[PDB]
């Protein structure tokens, strides 16, 4: 919910710096990812409604124990709000931030063998919307810069024409590029249209609307932080600053 | 006020740390209490009716006809017998307790 | 030797392993409590000739004000309850309800998620196996009352071994004619019409004389821990409703005539102590489902 | 000639002769009333966030304020109620609780000791005897619904006599195939699928043709005077709990599948009317036992 | 030649590697401190004739006020304590407790997180190998006190080699009849009933005269660093409770009669020095489990 | 065939049926609480030079002020506790303590007097039956840990049946050499040192190869409901004191080495559910007896 609310590149990377890896990993068993299932949608149909479960749903799924599953759990958390079930990763890796895993070699995780095409296909890039594809491409660029695979990232964009048009423009080592970026990455937000307490047909759409309706409740909740009215009560370390720089950028 | 510190000293302390400091000194009021929602209806008359809900004032449950916190009387008695600033204060516990009742 | 077993005890399909934590248990209890308010408000609306009590309760249940020309189905709460019910039944059923939705709905009303406050009695008769000699025929019918028909065509009397399992508390055996039954390696008693048995005592031997068939009627009672809000009549009505609507139509699952059969069958399978916990939550969910649909009907 | 009879009707054991006075009947009525409030106070407590409704209900029932780190058995009322259920079942069971203790617990609430104001319907089928000729096999299975399977291997048709007793009010007979049934020394009518009979009319004769077996399903309804608080759902649950808790285990007693079988069997014994009176008081005590034990599981 | 070894020293299964950091070590120690307060709250309730001491103790442990009609299970702390015990026993047991939940519970009380403040003495006797000639038979029985029975069927006296490992501090040998024991190259002394040995001294040679069998009883002492709050009486009770509750029911694991056998077996395995550190935290977790479950039986 | 059984399970004698009511159970609980304060008063009288803590503790216990030249005996409470303990052990022991005295002493302190708050683990292993073929020898020794020595002198491998009863929860078997064990009519696994078994699973078959003897060491854990103040160490010490003080010499009673095997032996008899309730009250009385007699010898 909090990760889906971020609407700018600066906010997204700032959230990932303060968020540990354990938030990406889920400890609920879930179900196997790719299955043709029948779900109940009584608002629309009397018969059961066919659908296919996927990894970018908002509900936890079972994940492979390899490094591929860990990266695929991080991206699903960013684009869908929930991760997958990969237990016994370890204290050392789980305490690191999401940005450290994606960008830093000191974590101890080796990810240079990853194939962006296979990861995108397993994440069902075809079913993703524009904001979801932009968020995943941000994760790919950070991984490419960590492994020195910038050339491979560019070629993968050349093969996929729709991905090249929406590819965010920022150098993963320079903070000046992040501040200038004006891409809108928000998935949930205050809706200008009429939003009703109604169900959706597919699993992805229904789960997304739950976060959208939950965010509205979160926005008016006491947990939400109102910068306009309570800026002085925020701690100085985590207070918003114009000259905000990620470490090493 | 009660633990004899300053704002700068306790600037970085979290809620749970602050709760422990006050509880050890003898101050029990360290919790927020959720209000009770009271269901409301407007009779239709000429216009169609409306249904709504509002928080009951002062955190009082109409069913129990009392405050939500079930240990309030014990908590106030704890403040009355407590000592908070022995070196630099006089009758802080008794004065605060009388206000609470 | 020939082996006969109860039909409903055969091959219990695995139950779901999701939505069994404290947060999900609170959501089911909240749904049951709110569904009861929904059915009582509809009665009050009938007696007062005013829709205010029903609109008042539907808003709490569905988080939406009822509007004409739109079908009343229960809102997002009905969607979560119906899909969670499917997951409890079978492990092949998908888990599609997010955790954010479960937490939000569980906060609507204050209630405990305790599922072990009270107990209930279930009347399904477990006959794990009946072993008979070559020249005899044994047939078992029924679940609530099991009639075992035995015919001996051999020259002499035969011994039939009865295994009632280890879970049932008491088993009462009534025969069409007086018959002799005793435990293993125990002298046979005089012929009697009725026997009260403890299934833990061991396998039981029945002497079947040559002649007219002997029919033994079996009744059993077992104790299972359930929440205080459990109502057997409401749970059974919901089970048939869920079957008619097709929520239990999943691949590679077994179908039962009653919830009593379903819970006993899962109890007698391996790791049945863990299965029976999930079944109890399903029963409370079916009670909420039964009250929700009876308040909001569809032709 | 062969004789077939229902299993649950055979050899009813004598019932207890204690705790049947007016003061003892008041105690059972008080126990049922206070146990019902215990089960209702639990639901009201859960709806709110206060244990006050349960504390008041338990304090009245158990004469002691509930405390944590204690089993919450139920106090002296729970102990006294358990012992009287044992005494009712058999004349061999000892009578432990003194009359002074019964009177003291009966004063906790002001309720009438009348146990015969209302009535209830019991559906056990009392097939006392089925008399059949030499070349016929007759089998009786079931109590709530009695299925009689008869097969005729003789040359000609056989007449089978059915005796349903004199207590049952109505008996409905349904056959697998249409059959002929008539009273003694009466003409047989045309074949019919169903019959409605009054057992007091007399023994009935069924024509059994040669060929495939004929199965007759019997259902009965007998009315028995009970208190108004009587609930068949609660009484049956308490009966099973009573047998599972092992307070019906006495030497030289007969065991039954349900309370309904127990009460019909006693009605057909020698002193049927007197036996049923004690059993009705046992039914109310079992109803209180079920409600009390579900709220306080030990 | 024949090789005989103690049963409990065979194939120690790998132990968990999770919840061994400083933050999780505080959680186990905090849980032990708060679980103890539940036990003493029972006595203080009796002295004060009130449930206030128990309410304060349970509220700190579970983060909810005690309520009647609700089974007191211990709240989130009990669930976390049960799961970390599962993870400690086996490396294949999943770790399902989030670190943020561990940190939140550990903040409930302030304790010394050091698990090496003190030590304890463990009585399991390690007999790694007993080497015997062809014509002799050796049998080893027992873990707390090992009785080694040797019988010589050959013509001449035989030499039996005892290997007690290197971890144990002292081993005391007692025989049914006086016997001679020496080091590998030391000369044999006069026969005497008892011997005190250092396991690091080396393999020990025992002469076995022909005739009646000789039985040697072994007792060992081992020192392992433990937290100061460690109590062997409470750990052993928790070990039995956890086994009965099925907390250790996972595939490809070994089972031991006592926590004494479990910790000694892991000590003698490869990478033993870093295995006993995990087992010590398991013992303190089991100590908290025993106290909490006795106060709140489910 | 041959049959072997545990010695301590043989012929459990009947227990007493007096002083088992709620009021009597309150007296036992009160005595345990006040006896514990007597022992604790000694340490308090050392921290502060005053003897006020002991005088207060003894005055409550004995209803008289302690005197320097008069022997401290415990007063009327000590006599009541000793006589009540005798009654529990045997049904032939007289019950001579008036109920009015028990009720008076139970009013000295406010305690629950409840017997089923918590549980405890008992380590006696109930080897009910070991069935062996003709050419094999089986010997069972030990109660806390049972070693079964089996030797096969036959031509082929022999099957030995182990029956552990239905009461015990878990049994762990460790052998001197790896052996094979499986349930009745089940395929046999590979040989391994240790087995964890549920006694309710059924009789267990052990393959006994021809050659060197095989010794199986058995340990069992059983859970029995006990008060929250129950302490096994104090009960065991009190049990030995009562036997030495002559409290248990009654005609036709069995004798046991420990309270652990006394309660397990009674549990395996018929109506063992009811016998354990009386034995648990005897344990708390023995716990009070130990603390009182150590503080006030003779």
């Amino acid at each position: 919910m909090d990760v889906l609310s971020k609407g700018s590149l600066k906010e997204l990377l700032a959230h990932l710096e303060k968020t540990p890896l354990e938030e990406a990993i889920s400890y609920r068993i879930g179900t196997v990812p790719y299955q043709n299932v029948l779900i109940s949608r009584n608002e629309y149909y009397n018969q059961l409604y066919p659908d296919t479960t996927s990894l970018i749903d908002g509900v936890s799924r079972e994940g492979q124990r390899n490094v591929n599953g860990l990266i695929m759990s991080i991206i699903s958390y960013v684009v869908s709000g929930s991760g997958h079930y990969i237990p016994n990763i370890g204290f050392m890796l789980l305490r690191r931030s999401i940005l450290d895993i994606l960008t830093k070699h000191d974590t101890g995780l080796v990810t240079n063998n990853l194939n962006y095409g296979i990861i995108a296909r397993n994440l069902t890039v075809s079913k993703m919307n524009c904001e979801q594809r932009k968020r995943m491409l941000i994760c790919f660029k950070l991984l490419a810069y960590k492994d020195g695979n910038q050339n491979d990232y560019e070629i993968y964009l050349n093969q996929n024409i729709p991905l090249k048009q929406i590819a965010p423009n920022f150098i993963p080592g320079d903070m000046r590029t992040v501040i200038h970026n004006q891409d809108q990455l928000a998935i949930v937000g205050i809706p200008a249209y009429r939003l009703t307490q109604s169900t959706e047909l597919s699993i992805r759409d229904d789960n997304a609307k739950s976060y959208k309706l939950g965010y509205v409740d979160w926005y008016n909740s006491n947990s939400f932080l109102r910068e306009r009215s309570e800026f002085n009560l925020i701690r100085l370390k985590d207070r918003d600053t114009k000259y905000g720089k990620l470490n090493g950028w | 006020f009660l633990t004899n510190t300053t704002y700068d000293i306790v600037n970085n302390d979290t809620i749970d740390v602050l709760k422990m400091k006050l509880r050890n000194q003898g101050w029990p009021f360290v919790e927020r209490y959720n209000a009770v929602e009271i269901d409301m209806s407007v009779e239709p008359l000429r216009s169609p009716g409306q249904v709504g809900r509002y928080y009951n004032p002062f955190n009082i449950d109409p069913l129990t006809k009392k405050h939500v916190e079930d240990r309030l009387e014990e908590f106030i008695n704890q403040v009355q017998v407590g000592r908070f600033r022995n070196a630099s204060g006089n009758a802080v516990g008794t004065t605060l307790a009388a206000f609470l009742r | 030797a020939n082996r006969a077993t109860s039909a409903f005890l055969d091959n219990p399909h695995p139950v779901g392993v999701n939505y069994v934590d404290e947060g999900s248990r609170q959501f089911v209890a909240v749904a049951e409590l709110l569904a009861s308010k929904l059915i009582d408000s509809s009665r009050e609306s009938d007696e007062s000739n005013s829709d205010v009590p029903f609109v008042q309760a539907y808003s709490k249940f569905a988080d939406d004000n009822p509007r004409h020309l739109r079908v009343k189905t229960g809102g997002k709460m009905a969607n979560a309850l119906t899909n969670v019910i499917r997951s409890y039944y079978s492990i092949n059923a998908p888990a599609i309800v997010p955790q954010v939705e479960i937490d939000r709905l569980a906060s609507k009303a204050t209630v405990s998620g305790d599922m072990y406050n009270s107990y209930a009695i279930f009347n399904s008769v477990p006959i794990v196996e009946v072993l008979s000699p070559a020249r005899t025929t044994v047939s078992i019918v029924g679940s609530d009352r099991a009639d075992v028909t035995m015919l001996n065509t051999g020259a002499g009397a035969a011994n039939i071994t009865f295994n009632f399992g280890q879970i049932a508390e008491t088993v009462i055996l009534k025969g069409s004619v007086p018959f002799q039954l005793a435990r293993l390696n125990q002298p046979m008693p005089a012929a009697r019409f009725t026997y009260k048995l403890r299934p833990l005592d061991g396998p039981f031997i029945v002497v079947l004389p040559v002649g007219n068939p002997l029919v033994i009627s079996a009744t059993a009672a077992t104790r299972i821990q359930v929440p205080l809000a459990f109502n057997k009549a409401l749970v059974e009505s919901g089970f048939q409703t869920a079957m008619n609507d097709g929520l239990f139509d999943i691949q590679n699952v077994n179908y039962y005539s009653s919830f009593d059969e379903f819970i006993i069958s899962q109890y007698h399978a391996q790791d049945g102590i863990n299965r029976v916990s999930t079944c109890v939550i399903l029963g409370l969910a079916l009670q909420a489902y039964d009250q929700m649909r009876r308040a909001l009907p569809v032709r």
